[PDB]
């Protein structure tokens, strides 16, 4: 049975390279449009990711979809992160600047996906896409650090940190396996 | 996204901007003068004190007084209308919307950290701030992130070894001799010529004639016996009421004392040993990129032919396999402001703020904490 | 400074 | 066929490479790092942990931790850094397709090889692994099968005697003393004549002095008064500040521990009495073909002149009509590598693998049933 | 020292 | 080791 696809593209929706430029419920900057419906793609990220993981095949239907697998691929470089803190305090910080931290777009070395990936046509795109993954890794990780965390201990939950060695599709934005 | 203000605020002169550029907005003296005569004509405007630029303008009739000394303030009322001018006046920006990256000599008395961070959060109310060393802000405008910094401004002298980014506390070096005290030694040996200087007006003079015809020697007996032997090296320069005087000898009679302080009656060692020291106080197996990565930095260091010979002081100290190198931008002068904006334009930077929130919750000893 | 040195 | 990773990782040095090569594919000091000083240039990348190579070069401002001590792994966090760092960034292949045959000293405890099968299998999903003993590996490098492997690692020394192929496992004789020891060793005797290594980034340097100038001498008693009488053996090695040193007596006077460990203050017998012991408690009808066919191994049997003396001192412990001969190849150290990559190699190798699904039912304790 | 502290 | 020696 098909793995869990995201149903958020419009026919309206922009594209940057060949990715949906979906709106985003978030207060950093970036390109993307502010969402006013209680679920973006983040969200659907996080909701889909703990069972995205155990499949093995996963058919790129649309330009949501590529998105998505880019936020699932990059949700397991936040818990490798977050496994190792102590405090949600710290967590966020770590989170940041993960964030900040500048991750191999479409068409570079060490992307995973280069080739079903369409990397940008010119300078201009080049910068957006910069922009848009900057403030897709950040809100990501801002809405993971408050559910790795739990208040009972304040400290990452058990649950959330076993989903480290796996890895969506094998494939990661870090290094292979490093 | 908003600037974040960069206050230098050394002793001697104030470098004030804004993050992100690449030159200070406003310098001025960090001085403060008062009258000390009583005015008897009116409707012409009579302030209590001058600041700044404004009184180095009317210094005849103003008593001139340092808030910051060997870069501690000891003054912190003047020091308080300092930082007012730089604010208000000098880059025309209210406090509250800016954070501000102050910077302090090492090994100073922690109650001055403590005293900045609280006059800047409770007087002007800034949203947050930072403090930082001089040297590691040299480091970061060197483009480098290993080396040693010697900083030498106008009031203290300090050397900081760094590598890979991991400065080492236990090997940094700070000595008091600095650009006030050569300009007081030129105060003294002026007076064999007979040019008598003793106001604090005069110092300002004092200090042109310094910074205007004062060179290091590179043979510092070898000069001596030069000028003795004739007269090539004597220089003329315009008092600003209209004489001239003429110096030969102590051009560099003067710079020499950062090299033998025992003309100022020390007893610590020159600048070039003081480097040499801060190197040897390091592990054996960085010593040598810190002796091919060393650099300059501060006014005082802005002198001719300093390089030149920290360089072969250090090479007769070094051991003859050793590479030296003394990296000396042309704009050290202002470099470690430089550093300050390139560390606050940092994106890797925002989450190194002092909060007003953190500071509300943890009194001012959060800046020995929150800051290296 | 307070002990040692002016400052 | 397949293509089964071979990793020594003994003490020491660890050198990792692929079955059905000549040399291993990487060879880097098994060594951990961690940095002892606060991080004040922020935006450089930095790293908590520095493994093998870059641990070296950045010795300077790290505590080198050894994750092995004497053959047996002490810490196991620093161990699993070591072999991911082996896999993923030197050989650069994925372990969860590939076998892995390590090598284990004689004579350890047996907690050893299962927490080391457990890691193998439960971190790095190898689908099997293998753990032989290092001398045997050694004796199928040198193309034998009949001899008495006298291996000397950097932190275990072993013999053990085979002939036609049937280890006798009551005469297998094993010493703690090897290259760590020997360092030691000279880092205390280093002090008499003045120079002082005293932390463990220096270590390294005291290494590498004993591995380029230390050699062993055939009459140590003639080079004692030799050296002592004449400057003709001094050597002079710079350090990597520009500093030179020069050491004479100590250049034999480190390997010589070998020899006769009183000098390192223990109790047991020299490397060439305990193989003369091994071999003596072997059956008679086979001693002639072991002294003929001794063989040396490890780096630390890699001092000039090691050979002869080992020869000239069974010589002396042996009836004056058996040949003894030290078959020592110039590839010694490599030797317990090679000795592996011809194993894993073969065609009944594969049915003595420990398959993934073996442990996945029997857990750790498989390895005593299924490895020697 | 000569090589290693100072002494 | 853990008796004799110390690893
Ligand atoms: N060209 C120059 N030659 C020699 N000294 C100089 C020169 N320019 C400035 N100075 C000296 O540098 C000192 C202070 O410079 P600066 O680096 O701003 O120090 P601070 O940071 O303490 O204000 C002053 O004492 C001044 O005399
Ligand atoms: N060619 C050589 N000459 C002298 N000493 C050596 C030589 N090669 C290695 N050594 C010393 O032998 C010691 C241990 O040998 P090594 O091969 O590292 O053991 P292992 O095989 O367990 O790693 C090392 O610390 C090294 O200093
Ligand atoms: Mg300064
Ligand atoms: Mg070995």
């Amino acid at each position: 049975m098909p793995a869990y696809h995201s149903s958020l593209m419009d026919p309206d929706t922009k594209l940057i390279g060949n990715m949906a430029l979906l709106p985003i419920r978030s207060q950093f900057k970036g390109p993307a449009p502010r969402e006013t419906k209680d679920t973006d793609i983040v969200d659907e990220a996080i909701y889909y990711f703990k069972a995205n993981v155990f499949f093995k095949n996963y058919e790129i239907k649309n330009e949501a979809d590529r998105t998505l697998i880019y936020i699932t691929l990059y949700i397991s470089e936040c818990l490798k992160k977050l496994q190792k803190c102590n405090s949600k305090s710290q967590g966020e910080k770590e989170m940041y600047t993960l964030g900040i931290t500048n991750f191999p777009i479409p068409g570079e070395p060490g992307f995973p996906l280069n080739a079903i990936y369409a990397k940008p046509a010119n300078k201009q795109e080049d910068e957006v896409m910069r922009a848009y993954l900057q403030q897709l890794r950040q809100e990501t990780g801002l809405r993971l650090c408050e559910k790795v965390f739990d208040p009972q201990n304040d400290k990452p939950s058990k649950w959330w940190t076993c989903f480290v060695k796996r890895q969506f599709m094998n494939k990661s934005l870090s290094g292979p396996g490093q | 996204d908003i600037a974040a203000l960069v206050v230098d605020n050394g002793s001697g002169m104030c470098k004030a901007g804004f993050a992100g550029d690449d030159a200070p907005r406003a310098v001025f003296p960090s001085i403060v003068g008062r009258p000390r005569h009583q005015g008897v004509m009116v409707g012409m405007g009579q302030k209590d004190s001058y600041v700044g630029d404004e009184a180095q303008s009317k210094r005849g009739i103003l008593t001139l007084k340092y808030p910051i000394e060997h870069g501690i303030v000891t003054n912190w009322d003047d020091m308080e209308k300092i930082w007012h001018h730089t604010f208000y006046n000098e880059l025309r920006v209210a406090p509250e919307e800016h954070p501000v990256l102050l910077t302090e000599a090492p090994l100073n008395p922690k109650a001055n950290r403590e005293k900045m961070t609280q006059i800047m959060f409770e007087t002007f109310n800034t949203p947050a701030m930072y403090v930082a060393i001089q040297a590691v802000l040299s480091l970061y405008a060197s483009g480098r992130t290993t080396g040693i910094v010697m900083d030498s401004g106008d009031g203290v002298t300090h050397t900081v070894p760094i590598y890979e980014g991991y400065a080492l506390p236990h090997a940094i070096l700070r000595l008091d001799l600095a650009g006030r005290d050569l300009t007081d030694y030129l105060m003294k040996i002026l007076t064999e010529r007979g040019y008598s200087f003793t106001t604090t007006a005069e110092r300002e003079i004092v200090r042109d004639i310094k910074e205007k015809l004062c060179y290091v020697a590179l043979d510092f007996e070898q000069e001596m016996a030069t000028a003795a032997s004739s007269s090539s090296l004597e220089k003329s320069y315009e008092l600003p009421d209209g004489q001239v005087i003429t110096i030969g000898n102590e051009r560099f009679r003067c710079p020499e004392a950062l090299f033998q302080p025992s003309f100022l009656g020390m007893e610590s060692c020159g600048i070039h040993e003081t480097t040499f020291n801060s190197i040897m106080k390091c592990d054996v197996d960085i010593r040598k990129d810190l002796y091919a990565n060393t650099v300059l930095s501060g006014g005082t260091t802005m002198y001719p032919g300093i390089a030149d010979r920290m360089q072969k002081e250090i090479t007769a100290l070094a051991p003859s396999t050793m590479k030296i190198k003394i990296i000396a931008p042309p704009e050290r002068k202002y470099s470690v402001w430089i550093g300050g904006s390139i560390l606050a334009s940092l994106s890797t930077f925002q989450q190194m703020w002092i909060s007003k929130q953190e500071y509300d919750e943890s009194g001012p000893s959060i800046v020995h904490r929150k800051c290296f | 400074w307070x002990a040692x040195c002016p400052a």
